[PDB]
This record gives C-alpha cells, structure tokens and sequence, in this order.
C-alpha cells in the first residue's frame, strides 16, 4: 500500500520554529509534486509549500515565503518542511499531500493527503 | 420492419493505421472503415418512441471506451480493490477521433430527426441508418466538449425534471471555444484555460431562459459552483494531450441577474480517481514541451438543488454514460422484420 | 464511489453524499 507518514510539529512561541517530516511509502518522490497544505478548523484551506521533480523545484504560498523551507531526502524518500519565524496565523493542521499545489485557487484539487500534523503558535 | 431490440454493435472510424495517436491505434484494431457514401432512409411520417436514459448503446459505448482508455492511457500505478497494478506508463499522443456505432446484419439504427427532441417519448421524424454519426469519446466533467450542437435552439434534457437527483444535460446550439494550455515558459503542473467572457455570459443567460421555460417563468435562475466532492467533479476536469487537467470553474458557474477572457486556473494531476471503476490511477509527470487543447464547449451537465421561488443549478457529471448519452440520445437499435 | 466513505466525507461538510458514477459527490 501507498502511504504518508507525518511527524514533527507541536507548540512554539511566536517567532519560534518547527520541522515537519513526511515519509512516503509507495512512490519515488521526485516523480511527483509533494508537499504541505494547511487548514484550521472552520476556515478554508491555505497553501503552504510544494517540492517537485528531479531538480527539486520548490513552491511557497505568499504568506510563508522566506520563512518556510521545503526540502527532500531522496534516499529516505522523505520531505521536510522547516518552519521558521512562525506567526500566530500559522496555527493550523498541516497535511502532507501528493499532487501538491500552493495556488490559492486550486487547493481543493488535493484529495490524496496524509492526515493531520498539528502546529500551534502562541505566546505561552 | 421493425422492432426495438438489443444486439452487439460494431464500431467504424476513419482511424489511420500510420498514426500512433492512441485512439487511432485502438480504432485501427477495434473498428472497420467508414462508408464514404453513407445511406439514410427517411421515414418522414413515422413515429417511434425513444428513451436516452434506457439505451443499451450507451452501455456498449461505455465498455468500448473503457477498453480504449485501459489499452491507451496506462497508469504507472493503479490502486483497486486491494490490488496494486503496475505497468509501463509511456506518455502518449491522445486526441479523440470520431467513432461510428453500427448495427450488424438483420438490424438497423433509428435516428430521430426531430430537432427539439427532449430525449424521451415519441419522435415523429425518424430515419433508418446503419451507423450513428461520428462521436468523439471525450471523457470530462461539468462541460461537454467537442460534441454535436443542437441544430436550432438550446435543448435541455433530463430523465425527470421535477426530480432533483436526476442529471440535466444541456445541449448548446453555439459552441463556446475554450483554450487550455500548460505554458512552457517553471511549474510543469500549472495550467490554465481561456474563453470569451461575453459568449459564456450569453450562454448562461440562454440556458437560464431555457431552464425557466421548464421550471416556471417567475422562477429566478441561479448558477452556483459544486457543493463538493471528488476534485474531478468539483472542477472542470478533462484530458488534454494525455494530461489530466483540473480547472477551477467558479468563474463559469457563479451567476445571477447581477475583463475580456475568462481565465480558469488549472492543475495537471498525476494521481486520479478513475472513471472506469472505483480506485486510483497514478501517471508519470507532465511532459515538458507543448500541452495545448482548443475545444468546443457544446454542452453542460447540471444538477438542481430543489427544496422557494429560486432555483439553484450547479455543474455536475462523473457518470460518463451521460457524456455518451449526450450524443447517443437520438439513436436506438432495432431489428428488421 | 465507496458510498459509505463518501457519505462520511460529505457529512463532515454538512452535506449528503451520493455517487456520480465512480466519483463521490456531496449534495
Ligand atoms: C408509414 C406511412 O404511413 N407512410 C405513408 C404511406 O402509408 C402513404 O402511402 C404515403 C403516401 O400517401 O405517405 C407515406
Ligand atoms: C476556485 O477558486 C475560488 C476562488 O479563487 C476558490 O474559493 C475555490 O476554492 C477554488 N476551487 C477549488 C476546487 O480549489
Ligand atoms: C425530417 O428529417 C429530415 C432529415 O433530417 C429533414 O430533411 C426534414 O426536413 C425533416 N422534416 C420532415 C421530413 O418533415
Ligand atoms: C468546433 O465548432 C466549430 C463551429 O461549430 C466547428 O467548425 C469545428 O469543426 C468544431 N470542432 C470540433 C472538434 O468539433
Ligand atoms: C441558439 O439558441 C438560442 C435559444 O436559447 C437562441 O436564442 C439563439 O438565437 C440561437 N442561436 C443561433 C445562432 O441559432
Ligand atoms: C419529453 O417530451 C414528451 C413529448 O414528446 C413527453 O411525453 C415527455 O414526458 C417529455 N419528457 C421530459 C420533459 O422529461
Ligand atoms: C419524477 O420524480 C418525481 C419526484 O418524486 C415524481 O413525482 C414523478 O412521478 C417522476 N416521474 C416519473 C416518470 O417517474
Ligand atoms: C482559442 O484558440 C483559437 C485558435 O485555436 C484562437 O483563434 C482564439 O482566439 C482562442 N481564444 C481564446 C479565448 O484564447
Ligand atoms: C477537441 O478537439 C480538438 C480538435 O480535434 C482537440 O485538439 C482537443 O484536444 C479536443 N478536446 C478534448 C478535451 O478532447
């Protein structure tokens, strides 16, 4: 079977950082667009980040540009999302997804994704 | 003659044995050559009943096109019923050709020549033929592409209009051209479609008029996007040059009484929900180089909300038997004598 | 489409789920 194993995330102070990982069994990640989108309860989907193809072309939602970094370990068939300078509005459930896109008008084409990793940004 | 009947039809096309385009390749081994001088026997004053919703021709066509896709567009991975099916998944030339469906010896096909025929019940101007017209087996959702136009006015068909669970098939009388491109510039999965805003607006208006004609002239007609579901039926999805396009159709189906080109954003997806059977199909990445389709929007698939003065319609589709239905509606197979 | 899983999916959206051929549609 094909599947996506997510890890990382949790709770940090605003301006802190996290790292998410998504490990895929069943594919060769560089043959696909793999990445993350996010959703908070009662709110619409938001784009986050995608990595793609042999040269690992990367794509970012405007709201996370310069702050998030997506990368890929081919040997581990794993994709990583380094989340720096986190802000409160980054609080959401992040889902690792195939056919990943960050285009605001196409976020709901993503229907093959790996269930929640919760990320919460709050001053506590 | 004659009698409504069921038999195994055979297909005819002008497929070229030298073309490696996969519809041609399939049709080359699956079909016989077309008649250059096809004959039609007009029975101008004969009435015959049709039921596009109960037409075995559709089932046969469905089978054939499943066979075509299963031979022609091979996914690298197919996930179905606990099975993982893998195979060589070459990127191929993919551009539908017209297919004719033909009655064997002993049988004939009845064609309805009534230009406003609503697809069910009596048809008064009937003729007899060996084969249907050429039907392009286009697989899509929401919009019917490269099909046949209504000869006179727009025609809307439903198995039962008062039943909101039954799909509405709209047949336009003027094509609305839509140009979809994955620009070569980059993001190889980013694509878009352009079409004329005013043509589409007027198309919506005329469809709305035709819908009021059906559901009441005091009724306010509203178009809204899909309520939700699989990406395939929420977006206008289709295959352009072997690549699976998913195009956001919000701008197409958001309309009420209240730019030059409508530009729909699209994604090319590799992991698809299958139309032939329940499961997933996984294809290789988009080809680099030219991905480009220009198509005639010739029809629509709509659903009605139902349940106080206002009627909301949304883009539908998913059951490709309806797509085949949009073309085979005027036909039925009969046995001579 | 699996109708049951589809109806679950659409339920989460406050919608009914039904099949559209081999696809899940939420009405
Ligand atoms: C099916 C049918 O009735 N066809 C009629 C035929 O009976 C009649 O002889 C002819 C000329 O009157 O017009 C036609
Ligand atoms: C289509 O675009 C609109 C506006 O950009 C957006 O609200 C909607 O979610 C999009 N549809 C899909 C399926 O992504
Ligand atoms: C019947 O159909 C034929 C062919 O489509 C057409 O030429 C004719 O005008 C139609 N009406 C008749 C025969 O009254
Ligand atoms: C598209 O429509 C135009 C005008 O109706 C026609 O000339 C053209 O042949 C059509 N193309 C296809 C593929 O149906
Ligand atoms: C197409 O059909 C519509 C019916 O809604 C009609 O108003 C329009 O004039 C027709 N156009 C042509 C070119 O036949
Ligand atoms: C189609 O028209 C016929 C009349 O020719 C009628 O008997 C039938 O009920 C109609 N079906 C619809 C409107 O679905
Ligand atoms: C169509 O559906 C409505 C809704 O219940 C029903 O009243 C009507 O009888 C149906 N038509 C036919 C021909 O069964
Ligand atoms: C669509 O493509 C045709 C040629 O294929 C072109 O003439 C037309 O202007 C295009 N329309 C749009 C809206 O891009
Ligand atoms: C419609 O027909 C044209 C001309 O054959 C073709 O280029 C285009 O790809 C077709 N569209 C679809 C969706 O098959």
């Amino acid at each position: 079977e094909v599947q996506l194993v997510e890890s990382g995330g949790g709770l940090v102070q605003p301006g802190g950082s996290l790292r998410l990982s998504c490990a895929a069994s069943g594919f060769t990640l560089d043959y696909y667009s793999i990445g993350w989108f996010r959703q908070a309860p009662g709110k619409e989907r938001e784009g986050v980040s995608c990595i793609s193809d042999s040269d690992g072309r990367t794509y970012y939602a405007d709201s996370v540009k310069g702050r998030f970094t997506i990368s890929r370990d081919n040997a581990k068939n794993t994709v990583y999302l380094q989340m720096n300078s986190l802000k409160p509005e980054d609080t959401a459930v992040y889902y690792c997804a195939t056919d990943c896109t960050v285009d605001p008008s196409l976020l709901y084409v993503m229907d093959y994704y790996g269930k929640g990793t919760q990320v919460t940004v709050s001053s506590a | 003659v004659w009698k409504e009947a069921t038999t195994t039809l055979f297909c005819a096309s002008d497929a070229k044995a030298y073309d490696t385009e996969v519809h041609n390749v399939w049709a080359t081994h699956a079909c016989v050559p077309t008649d250059p001088n096809p004959q039609e026997v007009k029975l101008e004053n004969v009435t015959e009943n049709f039921n596009m919703w109960k037409n075995n021709m559709v089932e046969q066509m469905h089978e054939d096109i499943i066979s075509l896709w299963d031979q022609s567009l091979k996914p690298c991975v197919k996930l179905t019923g606990g099975s993982v099916i893998t195979q060589a998944c070459p990127k191929v030339s993919f551009e539908p050709i017209p297919i004719h469906y033909c009655a064997p010896a002993g049988f004939a096909i009845l064609k309805c020549n009534d230009k406003k025929f609503n697809g069910t019940g009596p048809c008064t101007n009937v003729s007899t033929v060996q084969c249907t017209h050429g039907i392009r087996p286009v697989v899509s959702t929401q919009l019917l592409l490269n099909g046949s136009l209504a000869e006179e006015e727009i025609v809307i068909r439903s198995e039962n209009f008062t039943n909101n669970a039954k799909t509405i098939i709209v047949q336009l009388n003027e094509s609305v051209v839509i140009n979809c491109t994955r620009p070569n510039n980059g993001d190889i999965r980013q694509a878009h479609c352009n079409l004329s805003k005013t043509q589409w607006e007027n198309t919506l208006e005329q469809i709305a008029i035709k819908l009021k004609e059906q559901f009441g002239n005091n009724k306010t007609i509203i178009f809204n996007p899909s309520s939700g579901g699989d990406p395939e039926i929420v977006t206008h999805s289709f295959n352009c040059g072997g690549e699976f396009f998913y195009c956001n159709s919000t701008q197409l189906f958001t309309w009420n009484d209240t730019g030059r080109n409508i530009t729909l954003p699209c994604r090319i997806k590799q992991i698809i929900n299958m139309w032939q059977e329940v499961g997933k199909a996984m294809y290789a990445p988009p080809i680099r180089g030219q991905i480009r389709c220009s198509s005639n929007i010739t029809g629509l698939l709509l659903t009605r909300d139902g349940g106080n003065g206002t009627e909301i319609f949304r883009p539908g589709g998913g059951d490709m038997r309806d797509n085949w239905r949009s073309e085979l509606y005027k036909y039925k197979v009969v046995k001579i004598e | 489409x699996n109708l049951h899983f589809c109806q679950l999916r659409c339920k989460s959206l406050g919608l009914l789920g039904r099949c559209a051929x081999t696809y899940c549609a939420c009405v």
